[PDB]
């Protein structure tokens, strides 16, 4: 059934599964016409499918091209990204195929279901969890990379970096929950709290800045700071 | 004008006979129905006084035999039989006539109320839902389960209703998954009507027979097959405008002679709210959308 705090160290077995978020998939901003009407124009978007154990991360790339003359775009969305999601698992070996796919919004439960009647054993579950995943495009490089694509691509990553060389996948999930919660909160202040230090750089081949374990906890610290503050702004307390 | 004797009415018991029903007093002088329309099914069914589980009862066309019934003391139940010997049963019929001891049919003459119920309704896909081969009549009850609730477990007293599931392969055509899962055109034209039930006059008589069943006997899965099959029309953007005129005729009828006080148990709300004010079909059911909004507008 669905993925709550209650059945969380799930997450972390060795089932192999996958988060899928549609948050970024149809993206658009918002103008008035020359006549004074209201229009959208799309942006590249992306699907976000992520094991929480091993932090790989399947960036599918949505290219604008996808909707051209298509209608009722927000419900092709979630389509669109089942039919993603399937054929990504279709691409796998066998034996690195998900066991379970949790999404992170219920409207794409019917639309992946149907797109993967022929896997009847991958269990398709939504989750009680309130997970930052929409925050993905806050991480600079997964931004540029979704920014400057000019077709349909697939772009794997660990969203992790080196971290389970150190900690446990139940400590780099929490840590990377955490900072995704405190971009999704106030991007500019969590980007400040993380490029603050010139000294601690990011290597070319990860996502994140290369802490030490102390630092690391300086730098939660802070990010929890950061989300309580945002708190006590927003409802004056 | 058929009949069906009784041999005799041990135990007390509520006899429906089709919309019909009379109350039957433990060991009256009761020998049966006479005066029954030549040219329907019909259905047969019973309530028992002293325990109300299980409703039951026979499906079944005087023109393919001559039947009665008999109670059962082992069993514990009325069952139908069918007499072989003509003569015989002439002769029982003629002296429970001449003595009056049985009910008449009781048919208005400007009441087609039981053929705008069976209009599609055939023995002969009766006794291909509720297999029993020996027997020219069929017994549902109450309790039985459809092969699509067994799924999900005697085969042999199972309701073979056609199996339709939304979420299935059958449903839906790799490669277009949101077009047949927003339209359902493909499952009814292709798979159903034209694969399964090779026509429309099918196709509505397995609904009238699952109506018939989920109201007579209160049987659940029967009351789910209707439903399915209302569903898959009203979801489908293509469909045949003899069909959905028809759809609205027979739905009237069938909302027409529901008990008012069973409306709780025998309406789904999500889909009569789909399919009168949501689906593609929710303009081409005028009529149904008229007595349903009188009747029952609480479940709306």
């Amino acid at each position: 059934g669905a993925m709550n705090s209650s059945n969380y160290a799930e997450l972390f077995n060795n089932d192999i599964k996958l988060f899928v978020d549609d948050t970024n998939v149809y993206r658009v901003t918002v103008h008035k016409t020359f006549e004074g009407n209201v229009a959208t124009k799309a942006i590249n978007g992306c699907i976000f499918t992520l094991n929480p154990k091993t932090g790989h991360l399947f960036l599918k790339i949505i290219h604008t091209s996808v909707w051209a003359g298509q209608k009722r775009l927000s419900q092709l969305a979630k389509w669109k990204t089942a039919e993603e999601v399937s054929a990504l698992v279709r691409s796998l070996p066998k034996e690195e195929q998900p066991k379970q796919i949790i999404v992170t919004r219920k409207a794409m439960l019917d639309p992946l279901e149907v797109h993967m009647l022929d896997f009847p054993n991958i269990a398709i579950r939504p989750t009680e969890l309130r997970l930052p995943f929409s925050a993905a495009m806050s991480i600079d490089k997964l931004s540029d990379v979704v920014m400057k694509a000019t077709e349909p691509q697939m772009v794997l990553f660990n969203i992790y970096d080196d971290w389970l060389d150190r900690i446990s996948s139940y400590t780099a999930f929490s840590r990377l929950t955490l900072l995704l919660r405190a971009l999704k909160t106030n991007e500019e202040s969590a980007k400040m709290i993380l490029l603050s230090d010139p000294t601690i750089t990011i290597k070319s081949y990860h996502l994140w800045p290369s802490f030490t374990d102390e630092q690391w906890i300086t730098i939660e610290s802070q990010m929890r700071d950061l989300i309580l503050t945002e708190y006590g702004r927003k409802y004056n307390v | 004008m058929n009949t069906v004797p009784f041999t005799s009415a041990p135990i007390e018991v509520t006899i429906g006979i089709d919309q019909y029903s009379f109350n039957v007093k433990e060991n009256q002088p009761f020998h049966g129905i006479k005066d029954i329309p030549i040219g329907h099914v019909h259905v047969i069914h019973f309530q028992h006084a002293d325990n109300s589980s299980m409703r039951y009862g026979y499906w079944f066309d005087c023109r393919m035999g001559n039947f009665y019934i008999q109670y059962d003391p082992k069993d514990g139940l009325y069952k139908m039989m069918e007499e072989r010997d003509g003569a015989k049963f002439e002769n029982i019929v003629h002296n429970f006539k001449e003595r009056q001891m049985m009910v008449s049919y009781p048919k208005i003459d400007e009441d087609d109320t039981w053929y705008n119920l069976t209009e599609f309704v055939q023995m002969d896909k009766i006794r291909k839902i509720v297999r029993k081969d020996e027997n020219q009549f069929s017994y549902v009850d109450s309790s039985m389960t459809t092969v699509q609730e067994n799924e999900l477990s005697d085969p042999a007293h199972s309701l073979n209703y056609t199996v339709i599931n939304f979420k299935s392969r059958e449903a839906i055509r790799p490669g277009h998954e949101m077009e047949d899962f927003l339209d359902k055109s493909y499952y009814l034209n292709t798979v159903m009507l034209q694969g399964i039930f090779k026509n429309s006059s099918n196709y509505f008589g397995e609904l009238q027979f699952a109506f018939l069943n989920a109201m007579f006997f209160g049987n659940y899965g029967s009351s789910l097959q209707w439903h399915a099959m209302i569903e898959l029309i009203c979801s489908s953007a293509t469909v045949p405008k003899h069909m959905l005129d028809k759809l609205d005729e027979i739905l009237y009828y069938q909302i027409k002679t529901l008990p008012e006080q069973y409306s709780d148990i025998l309406l789904n709300e999500r889909v009569w709210n789909i399919c009168l004010y949501s689906s593609f079909q929710k303009n081409s059911l005028h009529n149904t959308e008229k007595i349903m909004e009188n009747k029952y507008p609480e479940l709306l």
